[PDB]
Parts: C-alpha cells; structure tokens; sequence
C-alpha cells in the first residue's frame, strides 16, 4: 500500500473520540506518521496514525490534483463528497470532478514554469514552413502555443520546434512608419481593442504582444502590424 | 372490386 | 452515457428526444389554442422594424387550421417536419411549406414554454389568494385581496412579456408576503426592500388612493383615451391633507408627498394594463436617437460599418431595416455609440415639447375645476404620473423594445446564413453534357506561385484513384525568362498524359486567386488539344469555390483520412468530390467541433446565439437531405457518405450510427426497406419518420437477394402505401402477379399519364384514408422516373459569382467610392498608372486623375513597386479592373460625391456642432 | 468589505523634474499608479485622493532616477471570507450563476445554491426559478451572497461566492 | 486563515477603520467631482454598485448611523455591513453576521436596526 500526504497539506480524523477535526500537516512519513496536526488556535500538537486519517479540504480554497482524469491543474473546490470533489478550473469557468485523496492543497499560483530548457515563457516556434506562433502555456501533454492569426491551437510536446528570434526585421504600423522588435507600443485598433504591451516577435503582416497584467492566453495576443501606435 | 379510370388525356 | 442508449431504445425521433422540453401529447382544446397563438404571433404579427420577406421557398386566417393540424402530427403522431412536409403536404399546403413547418415547431417550444411558466404562476396566485383568504377570514386602507379578475389577468395572458407585466404586478402588491405565506404553508425570507416598502410601513396606502384614480381605472383611462373613471376628488389641499401622515419616516409634509407619489408612481408603472398598454402606444409611435462618444468620433470614420447611422435624429423604429439595429447595439458595446429611444419627439422647440405624450395622458387624470383646492392636487398628480413614465415604464419600455429590436435583428442574421446555406446545397451532381457517375479531377494550389500544383482523381463513387504533382503549372508562358517555359512544358505534358491515361469527365479548379484564372486557360487548351486531336471527348473544365475545401484540408478528418497526403493537394480532393455532389460534401465540414461555423455565412453570423444559428443551419442540412434522399449502402459502403444517415428524418446522429453499426455487424448490405424492422428491430414511429427518405438502390443488388426485393424501395414512394402504388400500377395496365405488372410500368411510364388520380382519391377518402389527391400525384410523378433529383442542375458560375469567388469580396466591401490602398505595376502609354490591389484586381489610374494639378509625367509623383492611397470610381467585374483616383480633392471627397449614403434620419446639425 | 487605511509606497522621478518644483512634481506620478490595483495582503484598492508626505530620495549612482517614499490617503476594498455582501448578477449557467461585487466578478455553483431553484436555460432570460416559480433570480438583479474563497490573478481578485446561507436571496 | 466569522484580518489591516456604502459613495463621489488624467474603468466600476446599495445618500444621515451604533457594544465590522445589509429582524441580523450571536438581545438589537431602517432616503 501507498499513502500520499504532502507537506503543506490538511487531514482529518475519521475515527476515534476526536473525530472530525481539520489540521495542517507538519511532519510526513509512511505507514507510521503519527502525524502533528496544526488545528487553528491551537498550539498543541495531536497524534495520528495513517489508518485514522482522511485527506479532506473545506468548502473554497485552491487544490492541486496529482493523479485522475484532469491530472496537473488547478482550481477552487465549491463542493466535496465522499468521493467527487468538484472545482473550477483558473483556465476555465467549467466544472472538474476528480478524487479527493489523490489532491493537494497550496495557496500559490500554477506558474507552469519550463522544464530542460528547450523552451521559455514567450518563445517563437515553427509549427509548419507556412506559419508561425509563440508559446504561451505549458500544459502536461500538449502545448497551448498562438499562431499569428490570432488564435491559440492545442499541439503535442514534440510536435513543435524552437525557431530563432528574427531581431534584424522591421514593419509597418497605424501611422504607417519603420516599427521593428523588442519595443513598447499601444494596439488602440483591432481585435484587441485599448491594449498596452511590448512587441517580442514580427512577420509578414503580425505582432507578438507580451504583458504581465493580462490573465488571458498566457498575458501574449497577436494583432496585425498596422493595428498599433508607438508607445 | 374497384378500377381506377384511365379517362384523362 | 446512458442517455445514448436510451435515446436509441425509445421509439421517437432523435430531435424530439433532444428537445429542450419533451414533446408531450395534446387535447384538441390546447391544440386549437396553440393553433390560434402561434399563428397571431409567428405568422399574423409584423415585424416591428421592416424586414424582407425571407420566404424564398401575409399568409390567411386559413392557416391556422392548417397549423392545427400540423400540431397534431408532430404532438400527437411524433412526426417530424419533414415527414409532414413530404407525405402529409395534401394536409398542410398551400399555406406551410417545410420552412414554416420548421417555424410551427419552433414556435410550438414557445407555447409549451409559455404554459408552463402561465401554470405554475397561476399555482403562485392560488397559494396567494388561499393566504390573504386566511388572514383576513380569521381591515387596513393597505390590504389588497387578490380577487377573481387577478386570476383572470394572469390566464389571458399572451406573451412573456405579459406575463412578466403581470409577476411584476404580483411582486409589487403581494412580494412583501411571499416568505410569510411559505412558511405559514408548513424556508428562510429574502430581505431587501424597495422604497415601496418604507412607504408600506409608513402606511401611505391611504393617502395614495386619494389622488383619485385608482392604478386600474387610470389603466381603462389610457386604454381608452377619456375619462373614462372620473377622478374621485378631495376636498382639502394635498399640502395641508399630508401633515397626518407625518411620521420618523416622513418628517415634513413636503416629504410626505414625495413618498407618497413614489408610491403611487410606482403603481401605475407596474399595474399590467398601463404596462400593455403603453408598450403597444410605445412600440408605434418610439423614435431612436443615437450620438456618438468621445470614441465614436474619432474612431467612425468613412470605412467604419457604423458610418451611415453615427448620428440620427427622431428615426421610427419602424423604419430601422434588416440587421441595422444588431450594428447599432454591437457600435454600442464597442463604445462607439448611445443610443436612446424615446417615445417623444426630441428638440428644444415649443411646439414640440407641448406635443409630447407626457402633455396627452396627463389629461386622462387632471380634474377640470379651477378651485385652487383641485388646482394644487392636479399639480401633485402632474409629478405623480411624470415620476412614473420617466423613472420607470420609459426606460423599461426602452429596454424590452431595444431587446425586440435587437431580436428581429439577430434572426434576420439567422435566415440570411440559412438562406446562403439553402443556395450551396441546393446545387446537383454534374451531370456531363452518367450512370457509373463521373471521374474527376481536382486541382488546388497555395497562393504562393513557388508552390506546386496539385491535382487529385476521384472516381464517381468518391474513391480516391490517384494524385499527381506539378511544381511549374504556376508559371506564365510569356515569362521573360526562358527557363521558366522550358520547365513548365513537361508539367503541361505531364497533366495532357494525366488525363490520356485517366480519361476524367470533369476538372475543377480552386477559386484560390486570379492566377485560377491562367490555369483554366491552360487546362481548357490541353484539353483543347485532345479535342482538336479527337484522342479525347471535350472535358468539362470548371472552377470550383474552394472555401469548403479549405475547412476541409484544416479539418482533423483529412488529415487522418489521407495521412500520407500534404495539406494542399487535400484541398484537391475535396474540390473533386464537392462537384460530384455538394450535400455530401458539405456534410463532411459538420462535425462535433461545430466546424460549420467557420463557414462566412453572414458578416455578422458571429454576433448571433450560437444555438439559435446552429438549429437554423442543420434545418437546411435536413431539408436537402430529406428531398434528395440517403442511400444506406452507398453509407456502409463508403465512408465518406456516412454523414448524412445523421440528417436522415426520424434517426439524428446517435440512432444515425446506430443504423450503420448493426448492418457492420451483421455484414449484410440493406437489401429491402422491412429490413429496417427485422434486423434493426427498427420501431413503427422511426421507421415511419425515415422509410421514405432512405434510398435502396435495386439495381446493385443481385444474386440470392433475388429472393427478396420490393422495387419501390428503389423510390420514395413511402412503405404504407406500398400498397396503393401496386394497385395504381396494376390498374394502368388494365390487368385483369404485383410484381411484373409494376415492372412493365417502370419500364414504360408512359402508362401512367392516362390513369386518372382524381377518381381513385375520392375512393381513398371514402375508405376512411382522408384526402389523398397530392400523395397519389407524387406517387405516379415518383414512378414516372424513380427518385429524381430535384435539386438545381449545376451550373458554371457567372461573372458576378467569379469575381467574389476570387477577390473574396462582396459589393458591400468592394463599392464605387470605397477608399483603398494600392501598389503601381507600371506606367500605360502616359494614359495612366497601373496598379494591384491586396485582393488581387488590377487597378488603373488615369493621368487626369494622378493629382489636383495638371502632371504630364506621371514618374514625377508616383514609382513603380511603391504604395499609394486611392479611391474608386469604376468597378469592371469582367476584366478584374477598377478606375481608381488618387486626387487629393477625391481622396478627401471634399464635394461628398463618393461618401456612402447616410441615413435619411442623420443629424447633420449635430455632426457639424460636434467640431 | 471597504475599509480606510492610509498606506506608503516608493516611486522613481527622472532629472527632467528636477529643480524647486520636485516635490511638488512628484505627487502627481502617484495618482495614476496605486489607483485599482490589487494584493493579497492589502486587498482591492480604488484610489488615492492627497498625498501627506514626501521622504527622502535616494538618487541611484551611475544614472539620474531617484526614488521618493510617498504616503498618500487611499480607500480599499477587501473581500474576506465569511462575509454577506450585496452584488449584480451577470450571467445565469448549468454550471453556477456569476454575479459581480463592485470592481470584482464572482462565480457561486449550483452546487452552492439550494435545491429549490431549478434552471431555466431555455427561455430567452436566464433564470432559476423554483418548482412553483416564485423566486426568480435572473441576470441584472440585486443579489446578496456569502464569500467562501478569495483568489489573486496578476493584481486581480476572483473570490467564490455561496447562497445556501439563509436570508439570501432575491432583492 | 484570514476569516471575517471570527474577525480576524492581517495585522496591518486589523487597526483598519470600515466604511459605509453611502460614506465611500460619498467619498468616490467627491473624488470624481475633483479629477474630472481622468478617472479608470474601474472606478466607475465601483461607482454604480455602492450607488445602487447607498441607502442613504446625505452626509449627516451617514456620520448618524455611525455614531448611534459604536456607542453599543458592537464591533466596528457590525459598523459597516449592519448599514450596509439593513436587515429586518434580528435573528436575521445574526444569520446574516455570526458575531451578533449572544452578544446582545433581540429587542435590544432590533432597536438598532430600526434606527438604521428609519434613515434610509
């Protein structure tokens, strides 16, 4: 048998006099943890073995599942069974139904920070000889990356190669003047609409917007050339 | 029985 | 899941498995009124704003038997609209065609709905009157009892805008008491309170009814334009009468009064027959007003959509036309605009502020006495009804004629994509100027002129046989390098061989760009030159919009159909199989993505809902399919054909392919019609809804099936009256065996051309059958010439068809007078510049057109290769050409001879006091 | 819930705002930079209306930026779990129904709202009524609700909402 | 952790003073009525809503309930969501906030929601 209780996370008693009481994890181990649980305003510690334990979380706090379905992502949990924990994805406002045991709870962000090297937040890629797009969102299997449309296409890890930054070229924008690379502009026209951000990446007729603020598509858009003004 | 009239043109 | 299964074991057709509301059985008393309902509002009332007939395909009081009856089929026999509008049409027509079929069952949702909500809101009222019953069996100027005509209200209701008038009605008088009655019934109380309440609790129930009319009477006074009810009076001044009600609340007379017209405004704004009918004054006499923001003005330009309405001035909604108030709301969204609808006139003019309806109705509640004691009420009444049109039923009423607005607008978006859906599926096989179809020979090239040309043969079942590459097709034979010329000979050798050793009936070619154009000219001089060599039959050569065929090449589906196949030569593909019969095709690029949305349709079709678009479109797929026909083994037999079992009336996607997985299990062919039933153990009410419209073609079979095979499955004529078509086919020949005698008549139908059908329907509606004179006449017309195809013969498109095809325009983006930018080709001689547009036409600019001043040289102003600004004036769809000038007195259209044309209601006065 | 505190933060002014008028220039960079941005610690804050004092600037080595600690008089809005507050609902789904909270948007599921209100995705207004269709909450309406989760996203607050608290409900 | 049941708030916001919607609607109001760079989206974002909920809307009707409630022996949370939830009854008054429970009797508290209903403009 295996037991997953992750530093951080919170258990439950199931049985016994002090049943039904909530507590932060502090030491882990195996099939003997007796573990110390930190209830809230509570100094002392209690004692419990792995067969007196439940992983169970209270209604609106962010969870992070390990193993199911919807492997790797996050969300906030509005209901727990027995058994179906439902939660809203942060990428989307849609139901999530996994199983309670195999999540974890942390109150960070799901950064989705790169992993070997190969690829980086904001990196052109070349999907076929005929289009172009940048990377945007790291996911487990697939890869959320934004072509120069506009629109974000789901490819596999392997599927995509790293293409080199084209530096030394130059475009045309609203006021029809030279705009090149690595510059602040503003896209006031276009489907984006009073945006602020710093181009990364141009081609024939597009821009590779980057910004920190936006939650959308990663904090990247893509617009035409001629839809922007010098910022 | 019944017969169904081939009388149209 | 298990609603799969139960979907494919439940005897009813998908769709009225899928339907919002379950499809229930009615009495003739709900039928007769549904009938009635739908035809007042679907059918008799007129659109608010003008809309084109979209009829393509006022209908008379007559039609609501007809919709009686189609009630009746589709409630309480479960037949779906196309059955009814292919074998019940001696029923429905004249006046329902499928489209209108469509719209009865549409509608049909709406009167369920309707009920519904109207049923359980009467329970409401019932629990309501049962509570106030109690309390006050077991009285204060406040307590209203709900009595019988609060019942009857409710039951007349019409619409769910009348019946939202008459909830909100119940929320104001009774709202208050809802948690009380609940829990005295056996729930926890929602608490907030509108003023209204705070002047409840301050009890200004009995000050309120004294301003004289009550809510009711001044509804019957506006319904009916007099006083009707003469306005009770009081005999004390309304200052003076307000001090016994001053209160903690209300602390001051002058307050007192203001509290109590705000009860009393609210009243009348929420009391159902002032709200009916001020809506139905609204909806006739609301005028629209829209200016623009700070946005708007700098952001509208000549090229904006919202250029012809930035500004209008008291326009009738009446006179608002097509999708106009769908642009209006999304230039609202956009920031770009306001918009105000007003039922008043605006302007700051006398006469025009004394012609307002606020001067009319108050009249309908002033009392006609001059005793200052009358006076200073009838000023208390001014500002009572004032505060309730313009707090509450002016901007409520705008609202809800904005949503209506707004709804006609969408749904004419909706009918405008099925309408240009009904046009692509509409078109036949290509037929060679037969019966082991047509090959043909697709070709589809990338824009780029690097890339090379890619050809793909399809054999007339929709197999794939072969698919040639040819890297120099692109290049022109008067290239000023030679090499180019040289390299492109063997291409052009290598598709005449092509063809000498395939033998196609047909090439299309993709309506990809003008260079379409050279490769027409080409392909038809090949073939040209076997015809002139008489080594071949002339072959068609047609060029084929490829815009389905790029969904397809992008589409999941042809890339794991033809894996080993690069991307543009599966455009080749789909351009071949499209002309071999475009239902088919089109029913490839519907898959469960929605794909068929990215389809252009409408400009606007992505501002519309989504579902609404969706069912309007598959209607169109259902229509066409039905009246053409699926064959089920051409279905197992290829692949490709298996979408449209989906389509098929009665089976939907999930019965669809269930249909397909028995026979795969089975691995037998459908070999007669009551297969369906014995292996299928298809039920009575689906094989009902699709027998008539799935296609057995006897001609394939053969062998021990000899055994079995009813030759009117090779027809629509319908199984259930299988046996009608045997006695009229007996009966033609005068016979004194069912089988031969309906052979010798399908090989010679003339026989049939002398059988009168007149007589034999009134024997059928004797025998209890009903009137059976156009089942009979589509029967003879269908054994005449087995299942014939009534879609459009195909045709080659024309100049028009051409011209949007390859420049990807229409003429609301490519107009005389548009502006545009350009780059010059070159120099005429100088007569003009010569210039190329981004979608490919070939623009030309007369020298007395190159600037303001006389230039005789034009390389004085303008260089080849180099972008200039330009605006048309002449369009020549033939040649690919346009006139363009680029004067600097044109470009800004300082005369406003070019400008498209504003709306007649456009405030110039504000345009020009804007600046 | 709004609260008042009066906080502090440090901005840089480049040399062209240098001489007598400095630290009169240098309250006006601070309007447009601590005004509806958010934390997780000080919550949602709306906007600065003076400044009460200028510290003393450090002018970095090498370039001509300095930094000025400014404390300025700013009201903030902070969501906490627990709490019952006031809000618009935007949007009605299978799913949940999505209100909003003054400058922040809010999302309470089904799951969370009591068994009484049944969907009604089918008319033309998206509602919940109930089996005897009397409380009918729909989109453009006053709700109340309760706060169960706050969650931060690049300076944004998206908290999580609940309605099976009693007297909660229709306004 | 941070949760308003028990009234617990971080130590740099716990000595924080709350706000009514009619006192911020006045405040967000006169700061509008000085600045009209112009003001953001989403201040008017907050605009509307404690427009919508400003129950009462005169500077003397908003320094009055204030000052009526802290002389009980409510906390300065109660300050705020009891002028800004405006309940009935005063078990709805403790459903609603969970630190009113055996704090103070019903009468008495029904008292001080009836001086808070009676102001509302």
């Amino acid at each position: 048998r295996e037991h997953n209780f992750q530093p951080g996370d919170n258990v439950e008693v199931c049985e016994g006099e002090l049943i039904n009481l909530q507590g932060k994890i502090l030491s882990v181990d195996g099939n003997k943890i007796t573990i110390m649980p930190k209830h809230e305003d509570l100094k002392d510690m209690l004692e419990f073995p792995a067969q007196e334990l439940r992983k169970y979380f209270k209604m609106g706090d962010h969870v992070k599942v390990i193993a199911g379905r919807f492997e790797g992502d996050t969300g906030l949990i509005v209901r727990v069974e027995e058994n179906f924990v439902i939660l809203f994805s942060d990428l989307t406002m849609h139901e999530l139904k996994v199983l309670p045991r195999d999540l974890q709870l942390c109150s960070e962000t799901a950064s989705g920070v790169d992993v070997g090297g190969q690829h980086e937040w904001g990196e052109l890629v070349q999907l076929d000889p005929q289009t172009v797009g940048v990377i945007v969102r790291l996911e487990r299997e697939t890869f959320q990356v934004l072509n120069m449309y506009g629109k974000v296409v789901t490819v596999r890890h392997q599927a995509v190669t790293r293409k080199k930054d084209n530096r030394f070229a130059v475009a045309l924008d609203s006021e029809q003047n030279n705009i090149h690379v690595k510059d602040i502009v503003k896209v006031i026209d276009g489907p984006h609409s009073g945006r602020e951000g710093e181009i990364r990446h141009l081609f024939r007729s597009f821009a590779f917007l980057h910004c920190k603020k936006l939650v959308e598509n990663g904090g990247m858009f893509v617009c035409k050339t001629r839809h922007l003004v010098l910022a | 029985v019944y017969r169904i009239p081939k009388k149209s043109q | 899941t298990d609603q799969d299964n139960e979907i494919r074991a439940t005897d009813l057709p998908e769709r009225f498995q899928l339907r919002s509301i379950p499809v229930k059985g009615a009495e003739d008393d709900e039928l007769e009124e549904e009938a009635d309902w739908i035809y007042r509002n679907a059918f008799a009332t007129p659109t608010i704003s003008l809309q084109e007939s979209c009829d393509y395909l006022r209908k008379g009081p007559s039609t609501i038997q007809k919709i009686k009856e189609a009630l009746g089929f589709m409630r309480n026999q479960h037949f779906e609209v196309p059955f009814i509008a292919f074998y019940r049409k001696e029923y429905v027509e004249p006046e329902l065609h499928i489209n209108d079929l469509w719209r009865v069952w549409q509608w049909d949702e709406k009167w369920t709905q309707l009920r519904i909500r109207k049923e359980n809101l009467t329970r409401l009222f019932e629990k309501m009157q049962a509570y106030q019953y109690e309390q006050i069996s077991a009285l204060a100027d406040g307590i209203r009892a709900l009595d019988t005509t609060d019942m009857e209200r409710l039951k007349d209701v019409q619409s769910m805008d009348e019946l939202k008038d008459v909830y909100n009605h119940f929320l104001l008088y009774y709202g208050r008491d809802i948690p009380k009655m609940q829990n005295a019934a056996k729930l926890k109380q929602a608490s907030r309170r509108d003023m209204y309440t705070i002047c409840q609790s301050a009890g200004l129930d009995g000050l309120a009814k004294k301003f004289g009319l009550t809510p009711e009477q001044f509804g019957e006074n506006l319904r009916d334009s007099y006083q009707r009810h003469e306005t009770e009076q009081f005999p004390a001044e309304p200052l003076e009468l307000a001090k016994d009600y001053v209160c903690s609340q209300f602390p001051t007379p002058e307050a007192v009064l203001e509290g109590a017209r705000y009860m009393v405004a609210l009243q009348i704004a929420r009391e159902p027959l002032v709200r009916q009918v001020l809506r139905q004054t609204f909806q006739e006499r609301a005028k629209l007003n829209i200016t623009p923001t700070k946005k708007g003005r700098k952001d509208v330009d000549e090229a904006h959509y919202a250029y012809s309405f930035k500004y209008l001035k008291n326009k009738p909604v009446k006179e608002l036309r097509d999708d106009q108030f769908l642009k209006i709301c999304l230039a609202e969204d956009e920031g770009l605009l306001t918009t105000d609808i007003s039922i008043d006139l605006k302007g700051v003019e006398g006469y025009g502020n004394d012609q307002t309806y606020f001067e009319e109705i108050k009249q309908f509640y002033y009392r006609d006495e001059f005793s200052h004691q009358v006076q200073e009420w009838n000023r208390q009444r001014t500002m009572a009804i004032e505060r309730a049109l313009q707090q509450f039923l002016y901007v409520q009423m705008a609202k809800e004629l904005k949503n209506k607005l707004l709804a006609e607008a969408k749904e004419y978006v909706i009918k405008a994509c099925s309408r240009k859906l009904y046009n692509w599926l509409r078109v036949a096989p290509y037929r060679p100027d037969q019966g082991k179809g047509i090959r043909v020979l697709g070709i589809a090239f990338s824009s780029a002129r690097d890339h090379p040309v890619f050809c793909a043969l399809v054999n007339g079942e929709g197999e794939v046989t072969d698919f040639l590459r040819l890297p120099h097709f692109t290049k022109r034979r008067t290239a000023w390098r030679e090499e180019e010329r040289e390299k492109k000979a063997q291409d052009i050798e290598t598709l005449k061989k092509f063809l000498l050793n395939k033998k196609p009936h047909v090439v299309t070619v993709a309506g990809e760009n003008r260079d379409a154009q050279m490769l027409i000219e080409d392909v038809k001089r090949i073939v040209h030159e076997l015809d002139q060599g008489q080594q071949l039959s002339s072959i068609g050569v047609e060029l084929v919009d490829n815009e389905l065929a790029i969904l397809y090449m992008n589409s999941k589906k042809s890339e794991a159909e033809f894996r080993d196949y690069p991307p543009v030569l599966r455009q080749a593909v789909s351009l071949a199989r499209r002309i071999q019969d475009p239902l088919i095709e089109f029913a490839q690029v519907c898959s469960s993505d929605e794909d068929i949305l990215c389809l252009k349709f409408h400009p606007l079709q992505e501002h519309v809902v989504k579902e609404e678009l969706l069912n309007a479109l598959y209607c169109e797929f259902i229509n066409r399919v039905n009246e053409v026909g699926v064959d089920v083994n051409r279905a197992i037999a290829h692949p490709y054909s298996q979408a449209l079992i989906q389509y098929v009336c009665g089976l939907g996607p999930r019965k669809g392919t269930h249909l397909l997985k028995i026979l795969k299990q089975n691995n037998t062919r459908l070999e007669s019609r009551t297969q369906l039933v014995t292996m299928c153990h298809m039920g009575p009410k689906v094989f009902m809804n699709c027998a008539g419209f799935l296609k057995i073609d006897t001609a394939s079979l053969g062998d021990s099936t000899d055994s079995y095979i009813e030759v009117l499955d090779g027809s629509r004529v319908h199984p259930e009256t299988y046996e009608w078509a045997r006695k009229m086919a007996v009966d033609a020949l005068e016979y004194d065996n069912p089988a031969g005698a309906l052979e010798e008549i399908l090989e010679n139908p003339e026989r049939l051309k002398d059988l009168d059908l007149d007589a034999f329907a009134e024997e059928l509606e004797r025998q209890g059958y009903g009137d059976k004179h156009i089942t009979l006449y589509d029967i003879r017309a269908e054994l005449s010439c087995r299942y014939k195809d009534l879609r459009t013969a195909y045709r080659s498109p024309n100049t028009e068809e051409i011209f949007n095809m390859l420049t990807k325009e229409t003429p609301e983006t490519f107009y005389i007078g548009k502006l545009i930018i350009c780059n010059v080709t070159g120099i005429a001689h100088a007569i003009g510049v010569k210039t190329r547009l981004d979608n490919g036409v070939t623009g030309f600019i007369p020298t007395k057109f190159l600037s303001d001043k006389v230039v005789k040289r034009p390389e004085e102003r303008v260089k080849v290769g180099m972008t200039v600004h330009c605006r048309i004036m002449k369009i020549d769809i033939e040649k690919f050409s346009a006139d363009l000038t680029c004067r600097t007195s044109d470009l800004m259209d300082r005369n406003n001879e070019w400008k498209l044309p504003k709306d007649t209601y456009y405030d110039f006065d504000a345009e020009a006091a804007d600046h | 819930m709004f609260y008042h505190i009066s906080l502090e933060h440090e901005i840089l002014l480049h040399p062209r705002y240098f001489g007598p008028n400095l630290l009169n220039t240098v309250k006006q960079k601070l309007f447009t930079e601590v005004e509806g941005t958010c934390t997780g610690k000080y919550g949602f804050v709306i906007a600065v209306t003076t400044i009460d004092n200028i510290g003393a600037g450090v002018i970095q080595p090498g370039r001509g930026f300095v930094l000025y600690p400014v404390k300025y008089k700013a009201i903030v809005f902070r969501p906490f779990k627990g709490e019952v507050v006031d809000a618009v609902v935007t949007q009605v789904n299978k799913v949940g129904l999505f209100t909003e909270i003054g400058p922040m948007s809010c999302f309470i599921s089904r799951h969370s709202i009591p068994s009484e209100m049944e969907f009604d995705p089918n008319s033309n207004p998206p509602c919940y009524k109930t089996m005897d269709e009397d409380i009918v909450i729909q989109q453009d309406d006053e709700i109340r609700l309760k706060i169960v989760g706050t969650r931060v996203d690049k300076n944004d607050i998206f908290a999580i909402g609940s309605l099976m608290d009693d007297y909660l409900g229709l306004v | 952790e941070e949760d308003a049941s028990q009234l617990i708030f971080p130590k740099e916001f716990e000595t924080a003073e709350t706000l009514l919607n009619s006192e911020v609607h006045m405040l967000l109001e006169h700061r509008k009525q000085q600045n009209e760079q112009e003001l953001s989206e989403v201040f008017m974002k907050t605009l509307n809503y404690t427009a919508r909920f400003s129950r009462f809307k005169n500077r003397e009707t908003i320094a009055s309930v204030r000052s009526l409630l802290l002389q009980k022996k409510l906390h300065k949370f109660e300050l705020a969501c009891l002028a800004n939830l405006c309940p009935e009854t005063a078990e709805e008054s403790k459903a609603l906030i969970p630190s009113l429970e055996g704090r103070f009797e019903d009468e008495e508290l029904q008292q001080i929601l009836d001086d808070i209903q009676t102001k509302r403009s």
